[PDB]
């Protein structure tokens, strides 16, 4: 359960980057968002096409294969009280996060 | 040099509550004093067209021809005559368009079908999907309403009606709606409401949400 | 001195799914020569009385105004007049009719109230109740169905609408259908359909169940 | 002029419990003293005036008086003979009425509805609805008695008595009480009081809250 | 999201409190939450609903072009700010959108 906190305080100027963890068995990521007290955190940007309607637009992903990274980016980063940040591999969402990430 | 007619679909009868007889142009070249005459079969001619379209990049110089009638003018199988006469098509133009009788009537069966677990576990957007099944007349118009007032056309994607293997009168269509997975978990409408003649109020409707999948998971008996 | 008119309600709209203009004057003379004109208010007579009744003036017409206009416009739209020359009158007496319009068209809400628990425990039938709050222009259309199979009109009655106390424009129906009561002990869809001009499109019905209070997760008895 | 002859109605002799036979004079203006003469079958009920007003918005009003018996006599079934003299009208002259016996008494049956869930969903307002069927002499009079003693009349509306689907000679009719959700919500009884000829001692309760539909037995709980 | 705008405070003053306005038609509503109960109850809506002790007090304004829906309270007897609760849709309780003490 690794907790890094980037905690970017640009708030609307700022634009966050977070460098999750990269399996590299092209399995499929996504960034999770801990939804309001539900537990089941709702995936912000994934290998899937799919972007959250909140942060779309503004959320970008972009790989690091020699690395062993994926960088997701909130340019706008716009205020919206940040939970656990979750980014994890695997088709079940909740169960496959491994790094939280607080915001 | 062939101008194409289409007769109304029962989807657009429902939509605008009236019929509506349409020629479009294909294939000429572009002009301006095209015109159209819209006529019932008994020989009166109805009301014609009104601002009529400009001329097509592509080569085939599409225009606008309206006939307005009611559902019922068009249900009394009033054909039309659709004539074109203009310089870039010499030749005058007659159309034949009815609606074919004889046909079979039956009750569409319109079934509700949620989410797969599967898809939920993504938590990505998850596909609720309206099956509407035995249905004759192959033609029907599903739409989506939460909240009471339908979505818009983007969000939902009915399929275009095919047979149905086991009975062949009958047919079948789809409809998926893409909706949120939160949006999904939070107890929602989610109606299906499926337009057909052979209803009996030609409009019927269902609904989903989590609560309806939920089965009882305890049968507490009390003996005394 | 003028022209009394029944125009179409919505609930004969819907039943007859057609319109038929009628000016069939309550309280008139009927002598002789009373010719109805179903003229529109472009002055095109149409159809006037088809299947006009007798000449009797029972101190109202005993012949009928009737025809059967086309709805879409052909009801709303605009207004038809009807001018009507008696063998006495050298002013033919006309009257045109907009349908009323100018109303405030709100949606009705329908709400299936399920029989009482005493009426239940009498065991001699049981009454459900479609209580329709709300709407805008007065003039609802409520049947009940089971199962797809519209009901006869035998074993429902519906009140006429009334006035809201709290909304001063907005009114109330009651629809109730009675059963039989070994009837509502097992499962019976008993769907209520409403058909108001204001609504989606224009039908929305909601069903009840036996089942349909109790709580789903879980099936507690008391066994004595 | 015009004589009119309104007999007492069964919620007036339960209101004010002395029957008040009623004339009334119409197509005439109002001199002085407007009244309208009173005898009974023997002549003795010679009754003073009321409701005085010096014209009508066309300067005709009709004149109005009042006359006074015991209550009984009027449901003992005997003619009543009121006479018709007045200043305007040219000749005076009487009338006679009485009420309409022969006539089935079958006994109210109430029930009382509490507003669906989805009413209370709304959390605007809630209809708790009074519904009394099987009574024919058509009258009926009921009121709304909450938290001891009555409540506005405005709040309450009941539907004029509609005679019943399978039993013929038996009516009904309706009774919605409006009110806020947060009373019902948290406790608070209204009865409703149906006061009819047919009933034992003329008055039937009836008392619904929101506890009533819940088993006092058992009581299970589901929690997360 | 909690962005409670508005706790001003007047004997006499009037309190604007922008809502979330989605334009799909659906019922929009000001509600208010009550201690006792746990459940938020209605003081405005679309349909013209109308609370006991606001009665004639507090009004609505619609701006589709800008997405807002206005309440307006116009005197307010510092009777207690609420947590108060947009939401859409024709279930009070479950549909709200943002919370405004
Ligand atoms: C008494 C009781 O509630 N228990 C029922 C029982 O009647 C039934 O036979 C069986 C399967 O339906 O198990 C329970 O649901
Ligand atoms: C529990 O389930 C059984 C299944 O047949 C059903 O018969 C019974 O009515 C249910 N219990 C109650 C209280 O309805
Ligand atoms: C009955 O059940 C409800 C369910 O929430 C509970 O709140 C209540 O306390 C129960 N009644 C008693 C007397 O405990």
């Amino acid at each position: 359960r690794i907790l890094p906190e980037v905690k970017v305080e640009g708030e609307l100027g700022g634009s966050v980057t977070i460098k999750c963890p990269l399996p590299e068995m092209h399995v499929r990521i996504y960034l999770c968002r801990e939804m309001a007290g539900s537990g089941t955190c709702g995936t912000v940007v994934s290998t899937t096409n799919f972007i959250k309607a909140e942060y779309k637009g503004r959320v970008t992903l972009k790989q690091y294969p020699r690395k062993n990274l994926f960088l997701v980016e909130v340019t706008q980063l716009t205020e919206s009280d940040s939970g656990v940040y979750a980014c994890g591999a695997g088709m079940n969402t909740d169960r496959g996060k491994t790094q939280k990430v607080t915001l | 040099i062939r101008v194409f007619a289409i007769p109304p679909s029962f989807a657009s009868i429902f939509l605008t509550k009236s019929t509506k007889l349409t020629c479009l142009v294909t294939d000429l070249t572009t002009y301006d004093s095209v015109t159209i005459s819209w006529t019932r079969q008994n020989g009166e001619a109805v009301k014609t067209h009104t601002n009529i379209s400009e001329s097509h990049p592509n080569a085939t110089f599409s225009a606008v021809g309206e006939a307005s009638i009611c559902e019922d003018d068009w249900n009394s199988g009033e054909r039309f005559t659709c004539t074109v006469t203009h310089t870039d098509l010499p030749s005058p133009l007659k159309q034949t368009i009815s609606r074919p009788k004889g046909v079979a009537l039956h009750r569409p069966d319109v079934y509700l079908l949620p989410p797969a677990r599967e898809q939920l576990n993504l938590r990505e957007s998850a596909t609720i999907t309206c099956l509407v099944t035995g249905f004759s007349p192959a033609d029907v118009f599903v739409q989506w309403m939460q909240r009471g007032q339908p979505l818009s056309p983007e969000k939902y994607v009915t399929s275009a009606p095919m047979p149905e293997p086991q009975a062949p009168g009958r047919y079948f269509a789809h409809s998926i709606l893409t909706v949120s997975e939160e949006e999904w978990n939070t107890g929602e409408t989610y109606t299906c409401v499926v337009a057909h003649e052979a209803l009996p109020n030609r409009v019927t409707e269902r609904t989903v949400d989590k609560s309806t999948g939920k089965p009882t998971l305890y049968n507490v008996s009390l003996v005394m």
